[PDB]
Formats: structure tokens, sequence, C-alpha cells
């Protein structure tokens, strides 16, 4: 399968750099160039640069090329972006993504790295269990868990370590008037698998390394 | 320094046909390309070289390109055509170029009734001094939602932080209201209701405090 995966998403000062990576698999890495495309919050999409990947020559959108590098490792089939003097516009979400061989379109996209610029701490998410206290005898329960107090985006959710996924609802955040963000995540069960099995929600905050495994029913 | 310009909209009813048009000057020259972003998802490629579709798009969505217009037709609209769709060229001096997207909303749907959720304030959260009620509405169509929260059946307006509706995968719409209070208010009252209303219907959930 043709994949692109991408490093994860990160917090990074005003005039410091980030350098994103696109590991890419399932076809022969120096058949096609590589492309890196951003897009800021609810805007649309600009184009950064395109790479070969047989002679790391690249052309740039020229309002980068002064402070974009692209780079190939042809020994681990990845694509690298670094981005330098980062400015708060450059809060975007980073796509590389695969140009057509022989062609100009962009055939395949990568899920995307967040990159944050702002001088505002990181904050890991505080996870609390979402139980009703005595809920009317019904086959149908809702257990959930709150991500509460990051910054910045994003967050991802499972439960029961990827295992559950039937049911599961994970809610976009909430973005307080304190610059946190919060989320929750809830899974409708059957009632009877209540006291059988654990349900755990797993939290992953890439900017601030902080990944919280939280226990809602035993 | 080429340009593509896109409208900012189209609104297309379940069933029925809209064309996005892409305008550049000569653009008739140019193959141009389409890309289609759902909500909270990365571009995938629909159409390229002006017309051919890539694998897995079905035939009810057409391009074509001519004079100083291209353009993108999508027939028989299904839930799952709702976002965002850029075109692209390639110039050989401004390189790759993309239009400013226009978003696509498919109308005429059937209305879904919110499915709402309140939970208390956890026991880990009043150990740390804190109190959060969450109310989760999910699985609701159209977008529009209100909510309003009660302590006592008295309306609540301070600490209320509402989320505005965001589809979902099922192309229904999800919100989150939360209401902050001190662990002292929280027990104060005998009870504190969520109440969402939806085209009309009103839904409420209720939490008591001596339940807990």
């Amino acid at each position: 399968q043709v994949q692109l995966v991408q490093s994860g998403s990160e917090l990074k000062k005003p005039g410091a750099s980030v350098k994103v990576s696109c590991k890419a698999s399932g076809y022969t890495f120096t058949q096609n160039n590589m492309d890196w495309v951003r897009q800021a919050p609810g805007q649309g999409l600009e184009w950064m640069g395109d790479i070969n990947t047989r002679s790391g020559g690249v052309i740039y959108n020229e309002e980068f090329q002064d402070r974009l590098i692209m780079t190939v490792d042809k020994s681990t089939d990845t694509a690298y972006m670094e981005l330098s003097s980062l400015r708060s516009e450059d809060t975007a979400t980073y796509h590389c993504a695969r140009r057509k061989s022989y062609g100009y379109y962009l055939d395949v996209w990568g899920e995307g790295t967040l990159v944050t610029v702002s001088s505002a701490s990181t904050k890991g998410p505080s996870v609390f269990p979402l139980a009703p206290c005595s809920r009317t005898s019904e086959s149908t329960a809702a257990l959930g868990c709150l991500v509460k107090d990051y910054f910045p985006e994003p967050v991802t959710v499972s439960w029961n370590s990827g295992a559950l996924t039937s049911g599961v609802h994970t809610f976009p955040a909430v973005l307080q008037s304190s610059g946190l963000y919060s989320l929750s995540s809830v899974v409708t069960v059957p009632s009877s698998s209540l006291g059988t099995q654990t349900y755990t929600c797993n939290v992953d905050h890439k900017p601030s390394n902080t990944k919280v495994d939280k226990r809602v029913e035993s | 320094s080429y340009v593509l310009t896109q409208p900012v909209s189209v609104s297309v009813a379940l069933g029925q046909t809209a064309t996005i048009t892409c305008e550049g000057e000569q653009i008739g020259s140019k193959e141009v390309h389409w890309y289609h972003q759902r909500p909270g998802q990365a571009p995938i490629l629909v159409m390229f070289r002006d017309a051919r579709r890539p694998s897995g798009i079905p035939e009810r969505l057409s391009g074509s390109n001519s004079g100083n217009t291209a353009s993108l037709t999508i027939s028989g609209a299904e839930a799952g055509d709702e976002g965002d769709y850029y075109c692209q060229v390639w110039d050989s001096s401004s390189y790759t170029v993309f239009g400013g997207g226009t978003k696509v909303t498919v109308v005429g749907q059937p209305k879904a009734a919110p499915s709402v959720t309140l939970f208390p304030p956890s026991s880990e959260e009043l150990q740390a001094n804190k109190a959060t009620l969450v109310c989760l509405i999910s699985d609701f169509y159209p977008g529009a939602v209100t909510v309003a929260w009660k302590a006592d059946s008295s309306p609540v307006k301070a600490g209320v932080e509402t989320t505005t509706p965001s589809k979902q995968s099922n192309n229904k719409y999800a919100a989150s209201s939360y209401l902050s209070l001190t662990p002292e208010q929280w027990k104060s009252h005998r009870s504190y209701s969520c109440q969402v209303t939806h085209e009309g219907s009103t839904v409420e959930k209720t939490v008591a405090p001596t339940e807990c």
C-alpha cells in the first residue's frame, strides 16, 4: 500500500525551526518527486515546493525559499521539510504529497503534521473519567473521558488500546478563553458488558510528549 | 504570478447537480486537476488532466476546461460529497498553483434527532477543586442547535463554553457544551440541566449532586 507517514505535531517558538519527516513506502521512492503543501487553520492550500528524489534538486515557492530546506534521505525513503525563522503565521498543517510520476498533479497526500508557532507554554491534558452517577434500566450506557486543559492542538483518543472502535465518538475540542483546549470522547456500550470488561481511554498529546491511559469502568 | 479563482461556496441538494468553476487566463491551454478535502481529513485527488477520474471516483463527477474557465460538476450529489474542492495547475513560471477553494454543502437532507448525554463532574476533578459538567450532542441534522444550561430551573449565564457544530464521518453534526462551576456551586443545587433544541424539538438531560 502506498503510504506517506509523517512525524508528530509540535509547538515551536517564533524564531525557531521545525523539521518534519515523511516516510514513504509501498512504491519505489525515486520514481516520484515529493511536494510539501501547508494549510493554515480554516484557510486554503499553499504550495511550498517540490523535490526531485533522485538529485535532491528542488523548486521552491519563492515566498519560502529563503527559509525552507527540502531534502531526502534515499537510504530511508524519507523526505524532510525544515522551515526556519518561524513566524506566528506559519501555524498550519504541513502535508507531504507525492507528485504523479511524469505528471504534475499530487496523487497521494500525507495526513499532515500540525505545527503551532507561539510563545505560549505547552500543556499536557488532565484526563478525567465520565460516568453517570446513577442514571432508568436500559441496555445502553455512555462512558467517557474529559481531556481537559491542553495546548496546542492536536490530541488523539483511542479506547482499550485501539480494540474498541464501535460506538466510539470523539468530539472536536472547545477553545477556552484561558487559551487552553478541552475535548471529550464517549463510548456507547452494551450495559451487560459493564462489569465483565474494563474500559480505558488512551490520550496522546504529541506537542507535550504526554500519554495518559484512564480507567473509566472496571 | 498565475492566479486561479474559484467561487467561495456552492450548495447542492441530495441527488442534484452543481458545478464549481476555476477561472484563469487561458486556463483552457493548461491541464487542470482537482482535490476534495472532507472535513478534518487530508485532500484527495478527484480529477486530473481536466476530465480524468482516478481510482474509486464515480462517473457522476465530471470535469471540463475551455477558454478561461475550467469546471468540476458533481451530479447525483451524496452526503459524502461535502467539503472543500481545490483546482490546481502547473505553470512553467509559477509552478504549482491552487485555487482558493470552494466550500460545497449538500442540502435537502433528512432530519436526524440528536442523542444527548450529560455527565456530572468526576470524583477526580472534584478532588482537584474543579467541577465541569459535560453535555455531548451527537448524530443531528441540520446543524442549527441551541444549548441552554439551568441550575434548579434558573438559566446559567456564566461558565458556559459551547462548541460550534461540526460534521461527523456519518454526515450528521456533533457539538459539546461545558459548564464550569466550583465544587461548592455544584453541591449548592438540587439539579443541573442541559437543554438542547433542534428543529423546534427540545430535549433535556439532568444530573443531581445528591445522586453522586
